[PDB]
RNA sequence: GCUCAGGAAUAAGAGCUGAAUGCAUCUAAGCUCGAACUCUGACCUAAAAAGAGACCUCUUUAAGGAUUCCGGUAAAAGACC
RNA sequence: GCAGCUUGCUACCUCGAUGUCGGUUCUUUCCAUCCUGGCCGUGCAGCAGCGGCCAAGGGUGAGGUUGUUCGCCUAUUAAA
RNA sequence: AGCUUGUAGUCCGUAAGGGAGACAACCCAGCCCGUGGUUAAGGUCCCCAAGUGUCGACUAAGUGUUAAUACUAAAGGGCGUCCCAAGCCCCAGACAGCUGGAAGGUUAGCUUAGAAGCAGCUACCCUUCAAAGAGUGCGUAACAGCUCACCAGUCGAGGUU
């Protein structure tokens, strides 16, 4: 038999393709250290989407300079608190957890999501990280941090949304002296991404419930007579005779959605801080209003309104220095029109 | 306490494998990377390159990626592990990269038979390297 | 159709000609090569098949032809003394329906060789050894059977 | 122009008739192959 | 070829049957191919604004007609968007016989051409009366 | 008549030579050497300004080695004392070469027209001089001069183009 | 809308040093390069890894969890938020 | 000599049935590689060929006739 | 052909138990029940009872780790490595490298004005010489420097078929 060839439906990249085990998404991977001491993520919630019409300052575009419309998702995104300072141990079995200092006052509202540690060792547990750094036993500092949208009112959510994240330092101690610094502060948007860079972006998707593999997997549907004799919507074949066995790469149904993805090298084109700026009339549709500061990312972003997403300073960026976006124009008009 | 450094890595595993059916003891190796295996070092790394993508690894064969983890393996295959014998010496050994913290400074033996000054040409390779170039950090 | 289906012998001889019909005529022209009259040549050499097998009348013709070629080109036409000692006498026959009444057609004609036997012997001077040898050599490689050259004379005239 | 320097290099080794792999000047046999007869480079 | 600054759907598949708008003889044109299309299994060659077809010219002259030329396609009714923002959507499809560097075949172009195909082909603008 | 496996090397004054574990270490005037020759079945001894390579066994394979170590050890001993220096040409038809060392390699711009620059790694303590259309290599370790002196010539390769037409290259002319 | 890589180690191959075999030799040791391959690296999943993990906080008739209630960024039942 | 992908030979399994060709859908594997990557030779100036080696990661499509497999033909295509 | 059809013996069929991974018919063995011992076949690094057994060599290919069996790839080749033997040269200095001359012959005859030793068909071409041919090479419209087959000094031991 001569056959015809067709690249396999869907991606296997993805198995297995289940629902994500929290809502907020895990970074598994922190960029290189390349400048002054700062945070390497924020987390803002996503409100919607809205285009913008600017100037085309990417270089060697055809495009460039002049009127071009851009598509652009809000992403609401109050100032986060730094809760705490953990230290990494590296050995032969990885990175293990070697000690975890807490902001001496935290936020009450914190209780919503885990009894509060007690305003009890700082001092002692920071000079603790200090000899255990001293001493060689310390392989990297994280700084926990977490989200708070009491703030927010298109988010119903009061209780806050907890992550780790990573400190860019060209050294340890100075990473330690620069999370010290930050130790229990409300870090602003600002403070970690600049206007014109580039971002990865996280978030769990979307969420279709259980779809079949039309939908799931993108396979043909039967075609011509056959469909409509009783299989439409349904693969043609699960497997050959031998071997003798359902493959896990045959395209089924199952959980579609609320997956962990991450985008990259999605471009900011505004730190804003008062959302009437881009809150349309009306409002945004089942969100309300921008009320705190937000960002504009060129493009779309993983998940739906009202989701969590997490920024990362890029990882696998290309271009080098992009620039500061030129917005001309803001549309506010009503997105329910 | 056992420490692989320059050792054969099957006649070390045959003799712990035995020590561990006598069945007095429990047996712990060091310095798994430190193994030696002989013969060609393009001949060891086709073989292991294809006993690690061999199988249905989705749903067949899992061979570790570690040198201890593999060493692990080596011992198993001479062990009957799905017997409750084996199942009681495996679970009586244990196989560290290096040395772990707490044998730090425990005191040691050696197989002189498992040693690989005992072989007679350079064409050998370490574990280590075994598994470094199957993609293992350790 | 290769040499290897008429190569085994794992049968007995098939030569008496007037119990069988129409046997194929041998390809083989000559046996005697070179200078057939002088027999002082020397040195003697010969090439012995080291199996027992059955050699086709075409691979004896060419074996023949390549050695008679090599000779001639290197020692000149009369340089040298060339005898194959061997004629096909088994007839080789082929099944040509399936499985009934299987016993073959005569199809051609084959010499039964034993191990040890000579099948070509060449007689030259002393200085004309080593292209005998890569002459004989050359022929061999077209048998079917592993060869070996001996020296039968003249192996105090090359060494 | 052509150089001497240069030719002594990218001209002047031997191939082998089997494999085509290239020899020392001096080679008498395939490294690659062992095949006894091997052919200079053809330079023209 | 050179990129455009529109994004324009693919809308023309093999089979379509376009108006011939110029002078040279062939009123209708079914599309064959796409030149520098390469497709993927059971899809049809498709072709949008500014690319190249193999056609046979189905109506026109008896010297035209069952000719395998090449043609650009100049007018698509499917709507595709510039890059400010704005759709453009012409009333029919049109297109026009050309050769392989882009030189149409014909003198005037009877209707309004694309800007994309103006600008990516430029003989084709200068013997279009108008570019929208 | 009597076959001898072992083989001697000379230490020329100013140089002392050491085997501690089973790393050679030379020590000259020009530098010092540190190779690794270790080979089962095969022994060897330094002694009175002189080195002695012996195998225990006398196979091929054994006086191979011997040979290979005793050629080792005098490129070694004669790297310390004297060095060596290598010859390359710089030769093009059309488009002339911009050879030029930045540090530990050697940049080769306009190589046949190429917009992009050729990058020529240096090894060892290999002193590379591009003394107009000549490059000399002087080095202490002959293994790292002729590394060098192939690297070059290597980066300088035509990989497209019939080699009896373009010839354009860095050649090396004088081996270590 | 986003969706290059870089590095390591290699195949064929090209070389360096180098004896066997005074010379020569890409090879017998040794060494450098060398692919859309392999590994790593920017992705997903992964304490049910039986070596069944690390750290911190809170609290031991508590912490906290579930059920009922009003819901939806989730959802076939469960679950999740 | 290899393969067992053509056709034969044979009758060991199945006649208290292992549903028969071709297509379609979907998954996977081999390399004896058509393209894509790296090489070597050339009767290789370049362009482009011809021959061979490594390499199975990806691709290998759309149509007219014919049930076709196969094959013919068409226009694209890096290759179809 | 694990095909078909004979023949002698022995088996399975109807044959346990032990051993070969499993194995109708391959090896031991024909086998009443229980106990103890010693053996057969086969095995003795672990899985698995007993050798990380001894001596002398080979193999570098994970080759192999496969009595018989249809369950184990051929011709050809290898300056891969290990052996035996026989020729020839060799401290009256072999083989390979380092040196120095390849000066008299001929520019041998070759239609077309031109391949004047490498298109080409032929020799006791010198008196004689420790040394120089009717021709081994990137190169010559007709000429050459630059490379050989040769004895010479060289360190100094085996070389070659």
């Amino acid at each position: 038999m001569a056959s015809i060839h067709r690249p396999k439906r869907g991606s296997l990249a993805f198995s297995p393709r289940k629902r994500a085990k929290s809502h907020i998404p895990r970074f598994r991977a922190w960029p290189e250290a390349t400048g002054e001491p700062k945070l390497q993520s924020f987390a803002g919630y996503k409100v919607g989407m809205t285009h913008v019409i600017m100037v085309d300052d990417t270089k060697n575009s055809l495009t460039q300079g002049m009127e071009i419309s851009v598509p652009v998702t809000v992403i609401e995104t109050p100032a986060i608190r730094v809760a705490a300072i953990r230290a990494y141990a590296e050995d032969s079995t990885g990175e293990k957890a070697i000690a975890e200092v807490w902001a001496a006052d935290l936020d009450p509202e914190l209780k919503r999501r885990i009894p509060i540690p007690a305003a009890g060792n700082q001092a002692e547990a920071l000079e603790n990280i200090g000899k255990l750094i001293e001493e060689g036993r310390v392989s990297d500092v994280r700084a926990v941090i977490y989200t708070l949208p009491k703030s927010l009112t298109g988010v119903p959510k009061k209780v806050p949304d907890i992550m780790e994240s990573g400190i860019s330092a060209r050294d340890l101690g100075t990473k330690f002296e620069y999370s010290k610094t930050i130790l229990g502060t409300l870090v602003s948007v600002t403070d970690v991404f600049k206007n014109g860079t580039l971002v990865d972006t996280a978030a769990i998707t979307i969420g279709k419930g259980t779809q079949g593999p039309v939908k799931r997997w993108g396979i043909q549907l039967m075609k011509g007579k056959h469909s409509r004799q009783g299989s439409l919507r349904q693969v043609g074949t699960l497997g050959a005779f031998n071997p003798s066995r359902v493959s896990w790469r045959v395209p089924q149904m199952g959980q579609m959605g609320y997956h962990q993805r991450t985008e990259f090298n999605k471009r900011i084109l505004k730190i804003g801080s008062d959302g009437e700026e881009v809150t349309p009339e009306g409002g945004f549709i089942n969100y309300g209003l921008v009320r705190g500061d937000y960002i504009l990312i060129k493009g779309s972003v993983p998940g739906p309104s009202k989701r969590l997403i997490r920024l990362r300073d890029p990882i696998r960026a290309k271009k080098a220095d992009l620039g500061e976006p030129n917005i001309l124009y803001i549309s506010r008009e009503s997105k329910q029109g | 306490v056992i420490d692989a450094k320059g050792l054969i890595l099957g006649r070390l595993a045959s003799s712990v494998a035995k020590q561990l059916l006598s069945g007095d003891e429990k047996v712990y190796i060091i310095n798994a990377e430190q193994a030696i295996i002989s013969g060609s070092r393009a001949a060891t790394l086709r073989e292991y390159r294809e006993t690690r993508e061999r199988g249905a690894t989705e749903f067949g064969p899992y061979f570790p990626k570690r040198p201890d983890r593999i060493l692990k393996r080596t011992i198993r295959g001479m062990l009957p592990y799905k017997r409750a014998r084996g199942r009681d010496a495996m679970s009586r050994l244990k196989v560290y990269v290096g040395v772990p913290y707490e044998l730090k400074g425990a005191e040691t033996v050696t197989i002189p038979d498992a040693d690989m000054r005992l072989l007679s040409s350079s064409r050998y390779v370490e574990l280590g390297e075994v598994s470094q170039k199957m993609g293992s950090k350790f | 159709k290769p040499g290897s289906m008429y190569r085994n012998v794992r049968q007995r001889s098939f030569t008496r000609r007037k119990y069988m019909g129409g046997v194929p005529g041998s390809q083989v022209i000559h046996y005697d090569m070179g200078d057939k009259a002088n027999t002082s040549f020397p040195v003697k050499i010969s090439l012995i098949v080291e199996e027992k097998c059955q050699i086709r009348h075409t691979a004896l013709e060419a074996a023949r032809i390549t050695a008679n070629r090599h000779l001639v080109a290197d020692t000149g036409k009369m340089g040298f003394y060339m005898k194959l000692r061997v004629y096909p006498h088994e007839v080789i026959r082929e099944n040509k329906s399936g499985m009934r009444r299987a016993f073959g057609k005569n199809v051609g004609t084959a010499a039964r060789v034993k191990p040890m036997q000579k099948i070509f012997t060449v007689a030259v001077e002393k200085q004309n050894f080593k292209a005998a040898k890569e002459a004989l050599w050359h022929a061999g490689q077209k048998l079917p059977t592993p060869c070996r050259i001996v020296v039968d004379e003249g192996a105090e005239l090359v060494q | 122009a052509r150089f001497p320097e240069a030719e002594e290099r990218l001209l002047n080794k031997k191939i082998c008739m089997k494999c085509n792999a290239r020899n020392a000047i001096r080679a008498t046999r395939c490294r690659k192959c062992g095949y006894g007869t091997l052919r200079v480079k053809s330079k023209e | 070829m050179k990129g455009m600054r529109s994004n324009i759907p693919r809308a023309l598949n093999a089979g379509a049957q376009i108006a011939c708008v110029d002078n040279t003889g062939a009123k209708v044109v079914e599309i064959i191919s796409v030149k520098k299309y390469r497709g993927v299994k059971n899809r049809m060659p498709c072709a949008g604004i500014g690319d190249m077809c193999v056609v046979s010219v189905k109506k026109g002259t008896p010297e035209m007609r069952k000719q395998v030329l090449l043609a650009v396609v100049v007018r698509q009714k499917q709507e595709f968007r510039r890059p400010d923002g704005l759709h453009v959507s012409f009333e029919d499809n049109a297109m026009v016989i050309t050769d392989e560097e882009g030189i149409p075949k014909g003198t005037d172009i009877k209707g309004p051409v694309a800007r994309e195909v103006a600008e990516r082909f430029p003989k084709i603008g200068t013997t279009a009366s108008i570019i929208v | 008549m009597v076959k001898e496996i072992a083989r001697t090397i000379e230490i020329p004054e100013g140089v002392s030579v050491s085997l501690a574990q089973d790393v050679f270490t030379a020590t000259g005037p020009k530098g010092t050497v540190e190779r690794k020759l270790w080979y089962p079945g095969i022994m060897i001894d330094v002694k009175d300004g002189e080195v002695v390579v012996d195998a225990e066994y006398a196979r091929k394979e054994q006086k191979a080695m011997v040979g290979t170590f005793a050629s080792h050890i005098r490129n070694l001993v004669k790297g310390v004392n004297e060095g060596f220096e290598c010859k390359m040409s710089i030769v093009y038809a059309h488009f002339p070469m911009q050879v030029k060392v930045d540090g530990k390699t050697l940049i080769i711009g306009n190589f046949l027209g190429e917009k992009k620059p050729r990058f020529a790694k240096i090894i060892g303590e290999t002193k590379v001089k591009v003394s107009g259309n000549d490059v000399t290599i002087t080095g202490i370790n002959k293994e790292d001069v002729g590394q060098t002196a192939a690297n070059i010539e290597q980066k300088t390769k035509i990989k497209r183009f019939d080699p009896r037409i373009f010839q354009d290259g860095i050649y090396i002319v004088q081996k270590a």
